[PDB]
RNA sequence: CGAAAGGGUCCUGUAAGCAGUAGAGUAGCCUUGUUGUUACGAUCUGCUGAGGGUAAGCCCUCCUUCGCCUAGAUUUC
């Protein structure tokens, strides 16, 4: 069940990308900038309960724990284990490379 | 349709031909912008009635590239050789 | 040079003739296109369609007409007395493996 | 100007083709067409979409380990312009393209080696199961060839093989139904 | 120069080299069998309308002697040696 | 000129079928486990950028086939 499926693909309804989520998992600084672009008082649960893999805020720790048992979270985990598509892999697909000397 | 910086030996006709026209095998005029007619239509080209007043009439044009990809879709290749080189060997190539 | 009584096998490309037709009219329109095709090919305004050919046209309902169909058109002599036309065409469906990739071919009388 | 490549599918991206997505972390994504752009907006994986160079490289259907693929790179250290160097670069470019085409054909044939053996085995199994559907002579044809053999003193098997060859040469298709005679 | 030397070495080693009538015959026979299967399936599709109606039983339909003789002749049976005329009712 | 067909150009996204020491696990037979084995089993991999469609207002084809043709009727200082 997706809320308002007609306008899911609009730019104003865009969700966070998987490579950005991978960078959030690798480096806490990048996650810190992403959380700086938000306001904690408007966040669900005052921004205390956050799943990095789903890039999602939850209203309580019980809600976050219950979300971890669902298949969307496991689908995100499987996608992250397979790896996110990046510009470097796009380069390697066509056999291009960067020459820095 | 070749330029001094694009050294591909190719003609003005796009890949698959001009849509609903065919191929341009004669001399052609390339006009900036758009013209009142449609495809296949007779065009009358006239000399300007007055001496021009703009610098655009005085500019000399240097073309770097002319598109010859297919206009029957989202064409990404300027020549059939380029399409074959990007695609690789197909099943019918070994079948032949 | 061509005799009156003659049978040829054709491939009719019904897709380009039914392109854009209203869905409840596609199969009757295809029947009329087969009649018009046979009349153009044989010169006979009297065209008779085999019921198996009608079943083949209506095989997938009113809007599921095949893209290509292989037919045999047989120009024959109208032997009935007081006929308006001396010749007529009879159109049958042909059992082939694949209607694609076939040329027009004259069917042997024997 | 230069030829770019599509981020999603890897096709050449000539000027004024496709669309570029500017992301707020500083990354640009060039797409060659609306198909690639819309699949990106739906967050499909190019590695899983089988029509992409990403999938083909992940599946091993593209030649990747080859010496002819080392000559093209994004040159971040520029070279002072030299007419002889540019002309010899053009000649080397043509030669590299020819050698790459030959090696790609060899790679594809190495991929498609075993097809003949698999198809021959399938053909043998099908024939062994359906020998009764093979072309044969009619009973009346066999009768008339037998009485021709008796009349002419010839080999009945010889006229049978000749008629089988003629029947294989002459191909005829069956037509459904038949006309009903009018009163 | 290194690429050209590699090309010469591969051409000497036979990297670009390129390579049965019984196999051709059995492939042609299998193709004929597949064509016969397609024709049989087309016949079944023509005669079947099981979504909208049931097929009339074969015992309720009189079979023409000419069609039976033609089918047996195509199968390769001497119909004159068995005498199909005396069997057929009128 | 028409109808097919072939080639090109586009659109989709990898056909049917077969096979596989891929497949969570379950049940049998015995060497009672040593891919033990056989059977089933979403899916995965290979054959396969394959299959399908392509002018209906896409392009090319004296040199790929089959057919058509110097009419008929009406009228005119
Ligand atoms: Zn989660
Ligand atoms: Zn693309």
């Amino acid at each position: 069940g997706v809320f308002a499926k007609r306008t899911m693909t609009k730019t104003r309804r865009r969700l966070r990308d998987l490579d950005q989520i991978e960078r959030d998992l690798r480096s806490p600084r990048h996650l810190q900038q992403y959380k700086e672009t938000k306001a904690a008082e408007d966040l669900p649960g005052l921004g205390l309960y956050y799943c990095i893999e789903c890039a999602k805020w939850f209203e309580s720790e019980t809600s976050l724990v219950g979300h971890r048992k669902g298949k969307p979270h496991k689908r995100r985990l499987k996608q992250l284990k397979e790896g996110a598509y990046t510009h470097e892999e796009a380069m390697a697909a066509i056999g291009y490379r960067i020459d820095n000397g | 349709a070749s330029t001094e910086t694009d050294l591909t030996k190719k003609k003005i006709t796009p890949m698959g031909g001009f849509v609903r026209y065919g191929e341009v095998n004669n001399d052609y005029v390339m006009i900036k912008g758009s013209v009142p007619g449609v495809k296949k239509r007779i065009m009358t080209l006239r000399k300007s009635l007055f001496t021009h007043t703009s610098r655009k009439a005085l500019e000399k044009v240097e073309l770097k590239w002319i598109d010859t990809s297919s206009e029957f879709g989202h064409g990404a290749f300027q020549t059939a050789a380029e399409k074959k080189q990007f695609m690789g060997t197909l099943k019918k190539d070994l079948q032949t | 040079a061509i005799a009156d009584v003659v049978a040829r096998e054709y491939t009719i490309h019904l897709h380009k003739r039914l392109h854009g037709v209203t869905f409840k009219k596609r199969a009757p329109r295809a029947i009329k296109e087969i009649k018009k095709f046979a009349q153009k090919a044989m010169g006979t305004s009297d065209v008779r369609l085999d019921p198996q050919l009608n079943k083949k046209v209506w095989e997938q309902g009113i809007k599921g007409v095949p893209f290509r169909i292989r037919v045999r058109i047989s120009r024959r002599r109208n032997d009935e007395e007081g006929a308006k036309e001396k010749l007529y065409s009879y159109v049958q469906a042909v059992n082939v493996k694949n209607p694609k990739g076939l040329l027009t071919s004259v069917v042997e009388e024997e | 100007m230069r030829i770019e490549n599509c981020f999603f599918c890897g096709r050449p991206a000539w000027p004024s083709k496709g669309i570029t997505f500017m992301r707020n972390d500083g990354k640009a994504f060039r797409f060659c067409r609306s198909k690639c752009h819309k699949n990106f907006k739906m967050k499909r994986n190019p590695r899983k979409l089988k029509w992409t160079k990403a999938y083909r490289k992940n599946a091993g259907k593209e030649m990747v380990v080859d010496s002819t693929l080392q000559f093209a790179a994004r040159r971040n250290v520029p070279v002072r312009y030299n007419r002889e160097l540019w002309q010899k670069t053009l000649k080397a470019m043509e030669r590299i393209s020819e050698i790459r085409a030959r090696r790609e054909r060899v790679f594809y044939k190495k991929r498609m080696a075993g097809k003949r053996a698999r198809e021959v085995a399938a053909a043998r199994k099908l024939v062994a199961e359906n020998e009764h559907l093979l072309p044969r002579l009619r009973g009346s044809e066999k009768r008339r060839l037998a009485e021709l053999a008796a009349e002419r003193g010839v080999d009945v098997e010889e006229l049978e093989r000749e008629e089988l060859a003629k029947l294989a040469s002459k191909k005829k298709s069956k037509a459904f139904g038949g006309e009903v005679r009018r009163v | 120069q290194a690429l050209e030397e590699e090309e010469e070495r591969l051409e000497k080693e036979g990297f670009y080299d390129e390579d049965d009538e019984e196999e051709e015959e059995i492939l042609q026979k299998a193709e004929y069998i597949r064509e016969q299967h397609a024709l049989i399936r087309n016949e079944a599709k023509m005669r079947k309308s099981l979504k909208n109606r049931a097929i009339i039983p074969r015992k309720a339909v009189k079979k023409p002697l000419s069609q039976l003789e033609d089918h047996l002749d195509q199968l390769g049976v001497d119909t004159e040696a068995i005498g199909l005329r005396a069997r057929a009712q009128t």
